[PDB]
């Protein structure tokens, strides 16, 4: 995190699409720094579905400029999450703030 | 010629990690001269004890991941690098670790010994996060001094280590910051006798009652070349 | 408002602190600025160019 | 630029200083006077010179 | 030693000092002669410049 | 093999062999200059401040 | 390894004068070139013991302000020039010496009443010049034992005391190397001293002063 910023980090890190963002609200079912998987709540589920959103995170991979890009969890098992919360940090982010 | 010589009159282990020590009395200047010399020696040259290799059962390199654990294997190595332990009369030792079931993994899980003593049981290695999950690993510790990065170390080993070891950078020096301070004190009904205070923060493996004497010893023997000239 | 925050910490509101040189323990003449800048490593690192 | 900053700072006169106004037999004891912290570097003095 | 000006005091054209220092250093490296200055295992580059300091070299030699 | 002797040899090879450093662009003659090298552990070229 | 840190040998006494020398050590562990160079500096320049001129009584003066005639340079300079005289005192705290001279010409420390109990270690030190057919001067010079350098802070004329014999000491640290690393320090110590003691031995005195502090800690 930068200690002094502008509050734009909370937007660049999310909108740049590189943090993995919770598509629907629910509770964390499992985490292991490769997968994060969310038991979506029935208030946002679609009726025939299992009702479970996995997020297979991208781990160590080359960026187009050869820097690595491993996503890491920020959640804990059994923690609640709401649509649009950051589930996993990107490169250069933590808790979803930009952090070069 | 009127030089009063010091004695190390007092010590205060204010925490399991932090302590104060005082050397008293001193003449003109010697409060500063030792005050800085011992700080600079204590930071460079106190020997200590570091993790140096780690072998974890099913991993292959630093960048992998283990099913059911909250950290990339790399952040496990960044955690174990900070772990500190005493070892009793040994140049190295191997520690086994095993845990299973959900929850934290902490240094208290290491297979303890009489001859190893850990400064902080709660220092955390990872979380386990699945009901059947496990890690088992063989942490190797070495004694040493200063800092030795693994890149030069393997270039110093000159045999080829097996696949599935991890290497960590060695940071033996057990003192994290040292401060010194000088002040006048009641002796012999006279002024300008410095009570040197040295006060210190450490990784917890050593006690000042050794440390200041060991630092003074190093100084005393390095200095021999200047009287032996 | 920076001064006000530094006063809420137990910190010196001048922002500056006296420092000493670890080569001798001598004091520097006049205090100097000390604080937490943010610094970026740039992708022009040297072994990629030597 | 830093070299000239240092030489400017070294050669100013400050009308109040520690050890101001004494008389010395040469640069060498000027330096002993500075280094021991007995005189401030920009203090006024008289010296023998050659 | 490095600044050759005192050798240029002796070879008053500075170009001739390179032609003379090369010629003399070749008499040492190639022609098999050895220096009239005490050598210190310097390069012939420096020895030949140190041979101008003894004042005993010009392009007659 | 970078054997232990080679540095003591290198520090005899180089012991006074001028090497030419120039930036680019190099507007004027002062933009190429020669210096005697001294060895370094790192990877940067240590240049003299005034120059 | 774990307690067998590298130790220097003197690489040279490098002597350029009897007054000044450049004693150099190699190798020292990284950063010790300061930790010893400056530590011995702070000893040498300020806490070496020795003997120096401390007070003066030229014939009939209350203050060097009075520029008594017959002498070329005024009493402010005679007062500092007498600080310039290096002296050795054997076994005593304070000793007074007497000096007088007559006739047109210089005055030198060789003209002091040399007790033999005291050695004026540089007799050829000029004191002043005389400027009339009747020119003669007579004075008491006090010499005293003490330590370091003490300023004029504390018919007598007071003067600063130069008890430490070190005229200057300076030191540098610089790159040194072995077959596999170059992060080690060389140390160069340069010092210049007033002739009471030779420098390659003054430093052996100072190393002892420092060693004596450690004697209560070293195991």
């Amino acid at each position: 995190k930068p200690l002094v910023g502008t509050g734009m980090e909370r937007a660049v890190a999310v909108d740049s699409g590189v943090t993995a963002v919770a598509k629907r609200g629910g509770v964390v079912q499992y985490v292991d720094a490769s997968r994060i998987v969310i038991k979506v709540n029935e208030d946002e589920m679609y009726p025939g579905e299992a009702g479970i959103d996995i997020y297979n995170l991208t781990k160590y991979t080359r960026s187009n400029q050869n820097t690595c890009i491993n996503q890491m969890p920020c959640v804990s098992l059994g923690e609640p999450v709401e649509r649009g919360d950051v589930l996993a940090d990107g490169p250069s982010t933590d808790l979803g703030e930009l952090a070069l | 010629t009127e030089f009063l010589k010091p004695r190390l009159v007092d010590i205060e282990q204010v925490s399991s990690t932090h302590a104060k020590v005082t050397l008293e009395p001193l003449e003109r200047g010697f409060g500063h001269t030792l005050g800085n010399a011992l700080r600079r020696i204590l930071l460079s040259s106190m020997p200590g004890c570091a993790v140096t290799e780690v072998e974890i059962d099913g991993v292959l390199h630093e960048y992998s991941t283990k099913e059911g654990v909250q950290e990339d294997i790399l952040e496990i190595l960044l955690n174990l690098k900070g772990l500190a332990v005493r070892v009793q009369g040994k140049d190295e030792v191997i520690l086994t670790l095993n845990k299973s079931g959900i929850g934290p993994v902490t240094a208290a899980d290491i297979t303890h010994d009489g001859d190893v003593e850990i400064v902080k049981p709660q220092h955390v290695i990872c979380h386990l996060t699945d009901e059947n999950a496990s890690i088992s690993m063989r942490i190797k510790v070495q004694r040493g001094r200063g800092y030795v990065p693994a890149s030069t170390r393997i270039h110093s080993e000159e045999d080829e280590r097996p696949i599935g070891r991890l290497l960590v950078d060695a940071c033996y020096s057990p003192v994290e910051r040292i401060a010194y301070n000088v002040e006048a004190a009641r002796v012999e009904q006279r002024t300008d006798l410095d009570k040197l205070v040295i006060e210190m923060e450490t990784n917890g493996t050593i006690d000042p009652e050794e440390a200041i004497r060991r630092a003074a010893t190093i100084l005393a023997e390095q200095l021999e070349a200047f009287v032996d000239l | 408002e920076i001064k006000e925050l530094l006063k809420l910490g137990d910190l010196p509101t001048s922002g500056q602190i006296r420092l000493y040189d670890g080569r001798t323990g001598e004091q520097f003449e006049r205090p100097v600025t000390v604080g937490y800048m943010y610094m970026l490593k740039l992708n022009h690192l040297v072994d990629d160019k030597m | 630029q830093d070299v000239v900053l240092g030489l400017y700072y070294m050669t100013r006169d400050c009308v109040n200083a520690k050890g101001e106004g004494m008389v010395l037999t040469g640069p060498k004891e000027a330096e002993r006077l500075y280094r021991s912290g007995l005189a401030s570097l920009h203090a006024r003095v008289k010296v023998r010179i050659t | 030693r490095v600044t050759v000006q005192d050798a240029v005091e002796k070879i008053g054209n500075r170009f001739d000092l390179v032609l003379v220092a090369a010629r003399r250093a070749r008499q040492m490296q190639v022609g098999g002669k050895d220096p009239l200055v005490p050598e210190e295992n310097d390069k012939t580059t420096v020895i030949a410049l140190r041979e101008i300091e003894e004042g005993l070299i010009n392009n007659q030699i | 093999r970078e054997e232990a002797v080679v540095w003591d040899i290198l520090d005899e090879v180089i012991r006074e062999h001028p090497v030419l450093l120039n930036r680019a662009p190099t507007l004027h003659r002062l933009g190429i200059q020669a210096f005697e090298p001294v060895l370094i552990e790192g990877k940067a070229i240590q240049l003299h401040p005034l120059v």
